[PDB]
RNA sequence: GUACGUGAAAUUGCUGAAAGGGAAGCAUUGGAAAUCAG
RNA sequence: UCUAGUGGGCCAUUUUUGGUAAGCAGAACUGGCGAUGCGGGAUGAACCGAACGUGAGGUUAAGGUGCCGGAAUGUACGCUC
RNA sequence: GAAGCUCAGACGAGUAGGCAGGCGUGGAGGUUUGUGACGAAGCCUUGGGCGUGAGCCUGGGUCGAACAGCCUCUAGU
RNA sequence: GCGAAACCACAGCCUGGGGAACGGGCCAGGCAAAAUCAGCGGGG
RNA sequence: GAAACGGAAGUGUUUUAUUGACUUGUCCAUGAAAUUCCAGAAUCCAUUGCAUACGACUUUA
């Protein structure tokens, strides 16, 4: 099995290309008579439920393991069976002693780090 | 560890070309020696265990797959008097590369034909050249159609044209 | 180049008077 | 039937808009295209009636500055060319690169002269209108419509047809010199059984 | 000077289109010589490839090869359509192809 | 303090600053644009010369309503003028910039405006009989430095042909 | 460095890259340059 | 059994009477619009097709195949300056 | 995670309106031998990843003292 | 040398059409070359 | 290396000469390969008044 994305392109909410006050994050338009939501031609495309991934993939990273947050060595632990579907992911506030600490863990339970080289 | 399902699919000969018959002169028309004429000693497998005679265009023992050669129409040279069960898969296998760490101008010294390329294939393809040659020989203009190359031209149509 | 003085071309309010109009003028003589 | 870098068209006895849609169509394809002798196109439809088509175009102008106003080009070269660049999208870039691949010219000048000029058979008069029709030529619309320089094209091509016709004159006599040994040759008749 | 060309040529003309809609997955090929759909049938299957020119140098060398494969003839006048690993650019059109004659059927 | 620029290293720079100027920002633009790559001795004998009026800065963004002039050709426009102010300031900060370089111990002869540059200041707030009159003060730094000025892999086949060729030569 | 914690946006200057013939923005496909990844 | 929103109007259709230079006015049904994007008619609220998840391939409808524009400057018989 | 697993088929515009499931914010109780001056929160970013989406995680830089996941409660969300 | 304000979705060429309201954005055409200065006020 | 011709945008044409070459015209002998299945000027400053809002222009310098 391989990964299939149906779409790469974020869905950007309409005008925030035009001003600055509207955020990028998308917004269903409410607007009657608009064209976005009457869906003409030529217009960004609305969030479907068929633009959805397959689900033996779906959450899967480009190299088929799923992301699992890890904050101490007992998160790292966790993944001892799951190490050939998890990937164990430092979180961001981890200070420097405990993340050489936590990724030579890693490296001893064969657990992929998507982060460790930082 | 998962056990992948039995696949139903079975391998069967393959059924070539009948145009591509042992001992007939084809174009090869890709690789080192795109446009050269050559003779089809047998047929292997999935390509054809061909030779163009060395003595005259000099391409040596090799397999070219049968959807890179285009078939004549000149007259047939008989193979027959050769032995052709010599040519097999292993014995054109490409042993193996065994690692990436080469190519630093000593793989390549080393490569070429004076080395790698043993006195005992040069006595096989001056043999067939040995039992090949007198045909030709005797029948008019194979050699210099043999040492000549294909190429196209102007008001030349591909579709139209049978070779 | 159109060597006209009227243009052969019509509006769409004309043209679709012809069938309002034309449609009456056959209830008209029936 | 194969791709030229040039191909030299004599637009003679040609119909305007034929000939057009055909160079319209190479050059959007990627073909440079020189349309010698423009003086000699011809258009259906009598010649009165046609200077009054071009008479109404003149008519086409702006009423605040006309210098801005649509440009009556009147060069049977020129004419040709607003004839193909109508066929062409030339608002985008792609049409606007296929125009620069025109080169309509007055007359065969010398670099082109020297040159084999093929014809196209779907724009041709001769093929192409129904005998007892009248026609008119581009070449005189133009003449009567403000062109100037008919005299120095006309004088200028016979001058043309002059050298042509002394250096045909010489060809031909070198390909009869040619022609004589070729029977002469022996092969030509001995293995002449593939047709050649 | 003319030993090789074991090509025919070709150019690129439009995407398969309609009046107001492209699709650049499928191209226009019209092939030198072939004026026929029943022509179109010999090249059908053959490998056709773009030849352009960079100015960074990948490999040592100046030229990049994008192939593709003729699919499906189009109309009557001996147009293909044509199938690339990559689409081909918008700007190409108009320019040269080289439709190679393999894999041969002959 | 950090300049807007990765120079004014010790090994060919001098540094100088100005802020909160009484100066128009657009017409400070004006001359820093201006002067910007020119020599020091050159830039000197340019602003002595626009106080004198025999040469002019040209105003190439902020030229709505300048007059044309003469003096201008020199940079390829026509809308040029002579910001007095802009000028005093201006050669203050390269007289100073000057002082720092001989105080570190640069070669005055080579001496350029590598980097020179003005920012807005915080506006000043003064009152019309009602509108108001605000001032566009200037941030004005010069940066004088000292001018100064393929393993591409083979294939099999691409080398093996390589060193044929080679063995034909 | 007191006009002093952190110091966002609007807006402005400089540098670098790029585009520009009466609009600009955006979307689809792909090339070119830059960059990251398996 | 109970409980949200609405009770409008435009366009055409076939059935009649009153009518006039001339249109027009008043009824009943029918649908479309309104809540509806898409292909075509150069473009369009009412014309011809077609009712919409994300994609790959094939085939069409309506309309089209000189160029702009994807598709025959096709075949056959006539008419017209 | 019986609140699960599994097989099959049909279906997919959508205003008024009805129903259902989720993302995010401040505070409270429980829990995580939870994170943190070897750098919490915040902020910037042409870096990477995930989700149809609301959004989330992360690399680099800045920064200086607090902060977060899970289950409930609550609202000047 | 000093130094504003009103106004500001974005802007800025014309012809025919866009059922209407024809408009500047759409359709088909004419066209189309930086940066600017002083006038006059047609078009809001 | 010298003659002639070509002015429509002459984008080149012929004529040679001297040579250095290659001379598939035909017939023979050597090597190819492990690329072992595709890839000097102008301007500023100055001057002029035939010009002029400012540029520009016309002269001198």
């Amino acid at each position: 099995v391989n990964i299939i994305k149906k779409r790469t392109k974020p869905f950007k909410r309409h005008q925030s290309d035009r001003f600055k006050r509207v955020g990028e994050s998308w917004r269903k338009p409410r607007g009657i008579d608009s064209c976005v939501r009457r869906r003409f031609r030529g217009t960004i495309s609305m969030p479907k439920i068929g633009y959805g991934n397959n689900k033996k993939t779906r959450y899967c990273m480009p190299n088929g393991l799923k992301a699992f947050l890890v904050r101490n060595v007992s998160d790292v632990e966790l993944l001892l069976m799951h190490n050939k579907t998890y990937a164990a992911e430092i979180a961001g506030n981890v200070s420097a002693r405990k993340r050489v600490e936590i990724v030579e863990k890693a490296r001893a339970l064969g657990v992929k780090v998507t982060n460790a080289g930082a | 560890e998962n056990v992948p399902k039995k696949a139903r699919k079975a391998v069967r000969p393959t059924k070539l070309r009948a145009s591509l018959a042992p001992g007939t002169v084809c174009i090869l028309l890709a690789g080192r020696f795109r446009g050269k004429r050559v003779v089809v000693l047998s047929q292997l497998e999935d390509t054809l265990v061909v030779t163009g005679p060395y003595k005259v265009n000099g391409v040596p023992i090799r397999r070219v797959n049968h959807r890179y050669v285009i078939a004549t129409s000149a007259p047939k040279i008989d193979v027959s008097g050769v032995s052709v069960e010599k040519f097999t898969k292993a014995y054109f296998a490409k042993q193996k590369r065994s690692g990436p760490v080469k190519k630093d101008e000593a793989f390549f010294a080393e490569n070429a034909p004076k080395n790698a390329l043993p006195a005992e294939r040069i006595a096989d393809q001056k043999a067939v050249d040995a039992k090949l040659l007198p045909a030709i020989k005797a029948i008019p203009n194979m050699k210099e159609y043999l040492a000549a190359s294909f190429a196209l031209s102007n008001g030349d149509r591909p579709h139209l044209m049978k070779f | 180049v159109s060597l006209k003085k009227k243009s052969k071309r019509r509006t769409t309010r004309l043209r679709s008077r012809i069938e309002k109009k034309a449609a009456e003028s056959k209830r008209k003589q029936k | 039937s194969e791709f030229q870098k040039v191909v030299v068209i004599d637009a003679k006895g040609h119909l305007l808009g034929r000939l057009a849609s055909v160079v319209a169509k190479q050059l959007l394809g990627g073909q440079k295209v020189v349309v010698v002798r423009c003086e000699e196109l011809n258009i259906s439809g009598h010649f009165f009636r046609n200077k009054l088509k071009y008479l109404a175009y003149l008519r086409k102008a702006c009423r605040y500055n006309p210098s801005r106003g649509a440009f009556h080009f009147r060069a049977p070269s020129r004419i040709f060319q607003k004839a193909v660049r109508g066929m062409l999208p030339h608002k985008t870039a792609r049409g606007q690169a296929a125009l620069e691949h025109l080169q309509a010219v007055e007359g065969i000048p010398p670099p082109f002269d020297k040159q084999k000029r093929v014809v196209v058979p779907a724009a041709l008069r001769v093929l192409r209108l129904k005998p007892g029709r009248k026609y008119c030529t581009v070449g005189r619309l133009s003449s009567e419509v403000g062109w100037k320089y008919n005299d120095i094209v006309a004088k200028l091509e016979e001058r043309r047809k002059v050298k042509s016709a002394a250096f045909y004159q010489a060809k031909l006599a070198k390909q009869k010199k040619i022609a004589s040994a070729k029977e002469a040759s022996p092969v030509n008749q001995k293995l002449s059984q593939f047709g050649y | 000077a003319q030993g090789h060309r074991l090509y025919v040529k070709a150019k690129h003309l439009s995407f398969q289109r309609s009046k107001h809609v492209i699709h650049p997955g499928t191209s226009i090929v019209k092939i030198e010589g072939c004026d026929s759909k029943e022509e179109a049938q010999f090249y059908l299957g053959k490998r056709v490839c773009y030849v352009y020119k960079s100015s960074k140098a990948v490999r040592g060398s100046k030229i990049r090869v994008i192939w593709g494969t003729i699919a499906r003839p189009h109309g009557n006048s001996g147009a293909v359509r044509a199938r690339f690993v990559h689409n081909l650019p918008a700007k190409t059109f108009g320019s040269s192809l080289r439709v190679m004659l393999y894999p041969s059927n002959i | 303090v950090r300049y807007s620029a990765s120079p004014a290293l010790e090994t060919k720079c001098a540094k100088a600053r100005g802020a909160y100027l009484r100066t128009h920002f657009k017409n400070s633009r004006e001359v820093a644009f201006t002067i910007n790559g020119m020599s020091l001795k050159k830039a000197f004998i340019f602003l002595d010369n626009v106080k004198e009026h025999k040469q002019a800065v040209p105003f190439r963004r902020f030229n709505g309503g300048v007059g044309r002039t003469a003096q201008g050709k020199e940079f390829g426009v026509t809308q040029a003028r002579w910001p007095v102010k802009s000028v005093k300031f201006f050669y203050d900060l390269l007289k100073n910039a000057e002082a720092n370089a001989e105080a570190k111990g640069l070669d005055m002869d080579k001496l350029i405006i590598k980097h020179v540059q003005v920012n807005a200041a915080p506006k000043q707030r003064r009152r019309t009989y009602v509108t108001a009159y605000l001032s566009s003060p200037s941030h004005i730094e010069i940066i004088v430095a000292e001018e100064e000025e393929t393993v591409s892999r083979v294939s099999l086949k691409q080398g093996a042909k390589a060193r044929n060729l080679a063995a034909r030569k």
